[PDB]
C-alpha cells in the first residue's frame, strides 16, 4: 500500500489528467470506491508529477476528497496556484 | 445526462 | 473540465 | 461491415447507455473518428433494443451525428417520444 503526494502548479491551464468515480457513480455498473485517475497525458503536468493511471484522489488541498462526489471532486480540483494532491497506488 | 468521466 | 463520457 | 436501426422509446427516463468521442475530443489523446457507445446496461433499454458497446452512432431521428462534437451527440440524443438511431458494428 503506497500514499503519494503530487504538487502540481495551479495556473497553468491545461493540467493533462482525467477523472472518474465518485460517491454517487458507485451505484451505476468503477466498482471499487473512490476518484480515480484514468488517463495522464503523455506531456501532462499530472504526468510529470508523478500522477499515474489508477491512482484514487483521497486528498486536495486539504481536502478529503475521498468518499466524495464526481462534481465534488472536479470542483475541489478546479477551484484552488498550487495544487496538492494526495493519492493512493494500491 | 451526467459526467462519467472530466478531462482536465 | 470537458466532458469525455456521458450517461444516459 | 455492418448498419442497424435502433428503436428506443423516448420518454422513459434513464436510457441505459454511455457515449464518448466527438469530433472535437479526437484531438486529446477514442483514436478512430466519431461517437461510440462505451456502456450498455445490462436491463438498459439500449443494450436490449440492440445497441452494443463499440456501435458507431451516423444518425440520431435523420440528423448525421457522425463527425459531430460530443455535446452535439448528448443534445442530438436527448432533444428528440421515438428514438432512432442509426448506429455502425464494424
Ligand atoms: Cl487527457
Ligand atoms: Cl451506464
Amino acid at each position: 500500500g503506497s500514499v503519494e503526494e503530487i504538487r502540481l502548479p495551479r495556473a497553468g491551464g491545461p493540467l493533462g489528467l482525467s477523472i472518474v468515480g465518485g460517491s454517487d457513480h458507485s451505484s451505476h455498473p468503477v466498482q471499487e470506491p473512490g476518484v480515480f485517475i484514468s488517463k495522464v497525458l503523455p506531456r501532462g503536468l499530472a504526468a510529470r508529477s508523478g500522477l499515474r493511471v489508477g491512482d484514487r484522489i483521497l486528498a486536495v488541498n486539504g481536502q478529503d476528497v475521498r468518499d466524495a462526489t464526481h462534481q465534488e471532486a472536479v470542483s475541489a480540483l478546479l477551484r484552488p496556484l498550487e495544487l496538492s494532491l494526495l493519492v493512493r497506488r494500491d | 445526462q451526467e459526467e462519467w468521466e472530466t478531462v482536465m
